[PDB]
């Protein structure tokens, strides 16, 4: 829900680094950092909000320097909090409105520390260097302050010319499409039937194998996977003895079909009939 | 502690052949984020194929989406191979589409 920014950045020695920074709206990529340029990136038209040019300047001035001032201070730290190369600092931190704001930091891929109200905490389980980095982190009230104003001021106001502004993407209906094919892994004397479900979008969705009316509670339902175009796939299969797979369909339920089911039947060649 | 990528190969339409379609992709839950995926026709590698910004999930594993348009034909296979920290050697999971009917 709302926005969040994230943050990818890996020290792989002393000497060596990549950074990497994008913004999000509820799950669509919105923004991302060129820090050749040390540009933020508008993905869509609306990503700008109704934010004047020049107060996209200062926030990049502010990004720019907050980040070369973070990689020289973990640098500079590095060896006080055990940090060995390489390794890995992801951030993420956003709000919600109508409400909520976060920050977390996580180190090699855990939780590390996070920003509660006015300051950073340990998450406990990280121990003793966690505390460290929170001293370091807390080094300035002011730095601090002004982290909490972009998490409860800033960052509802961006939402507030955003999701406004581009609801009209994140409220769009694509009908989906579906095909049946032969599962790769069926055990012996058994089939596995597989039904895609492709170009949906937005993500919630319902899709069951069928016997008529009786939904196949062997039906095993796949991740949502993401497609180039911004839309969803799903793969759902189901396990049969061959020879039990008449009278098979798979039916699909979305948003989008305004109730008029996609219905595809395990028929002609995939039988195979004669 | 390291976490090795999940593999998935789907289509973006149904395969037909002399069509132009999508190939994807999609690596995940992997962690450190450091990863080579290649998308293959018939065992040899595509070239400019596109991907997603890296990103990553909740429990902050990474995942990314590698992708090309293509035309399959009825002689074409197609996979993606994955290396990684946590891979001795590089692992391949091909697209499985149907051919169709095999025997006349
Ligand atoms: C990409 C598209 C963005 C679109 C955004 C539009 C809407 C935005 C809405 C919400 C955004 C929320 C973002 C929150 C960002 C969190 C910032 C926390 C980082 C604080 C860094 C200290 C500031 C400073 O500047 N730190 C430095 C200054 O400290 P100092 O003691 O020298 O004080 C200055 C005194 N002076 C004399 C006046 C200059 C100091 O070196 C810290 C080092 C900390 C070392 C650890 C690094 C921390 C890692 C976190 C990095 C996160 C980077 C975020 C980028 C995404």
């Amino acid at each position: 829900l709302s926005f969040h920014v994230i943050w990818i950045a890996s020290f792989y020695n002393h000497s060596w680094k990549q950074n990497l920074v994008s913004g999000w709206l509820s799950d669509l990529q919105t923004h991302t950092w060129d820090s050749n340029s040390s540009t933020i990136v508008f993905l869509w038209p609306w990503s700008r909000g109704n934010f004047s040019n020049e107060e996209w300047k200062e926030l990049e001035t502010l990004f720019r320097i907050r980040t070369i001032r973070s990689f020289e201070g973990i640098r500079r730290y590095a060896h006080e909090l055990q940090f060995e190369y390489p390794f890995e600092i992801q951030v993420t931190g956003g709000c919600e409105l109508h409400s909520g704001s976060f920050l977390q930091l996580a180190y090699q891929g855990s939780d590390f520390v996070s920003f509660q109200n006015n300051s950073w905490l340990p998450y406990p389980v990280a121990g003793n260097m966690a505390k460290h980095f929170c001293k370091v982190l807390n080094q300035n009230q002011h730095e601090n302050d002004i982290t909490h104003n972009l998490l409860s001021d800033t960052c509802p106001r961006f939402i507030l010319g955003l999701l406004d502004a581009g609801k009209a993407h994140l409220q769009r209906q694509v009908k989906p499409e579906a095909w049946l094919s032969h599962g790769p892994s069926p055990g012996p004397g058994h089939l596995q039937l597989v039904c895609h479900v492709s170009g949906f979008y937005p993500k919630p969705v319902w899709v069951m194998w069928m016997r008529g009316e009786q939904e196949q509670q062997g039906t095993q339902r796949g991740d949502i996977l993401p497609s180039a175009d911004g839309t969803w796939y799903l793969r759902a299969t189901l396990e049969v003895a061959a020879g039990e797979a008449a009278d098979l369909s798979c039916r699909v339920k979305h948003s989008s079909l305004e109730g008029q089911d996609i219905v595809l039947y395990w028929e002609g060649s995939l039988v195979p009939r004669g | 502690i390291q976490r090795t990528p999940k593999i998935q190969v789907y289509s973006r339409h149904p395969a037909e052949n002399g069509k132009s379609n999508f190939l994807n992709c999609y690596v995940s839950g992997f962690h450190p984020s450091d990863i080579e995926v290649d998308l293959l026709k018939n065992g040899e590698r595509i070239e400019k194929v596109e991907h997603s910004d890296l990103s990553f999930s909740k429990d902050w594993s990474f995942y990314l989406l590698y992708y090309t348009e293509f035309t399959p034909t009825e002689k074409d296979e197609y996979a993606c191979r994955v290396n990684h920290v946590t891979l001795s050697q590089p692992k391949i999971v091909k697209w499985d589409r149907d051919m169709g009917s095999l025997v006349p």
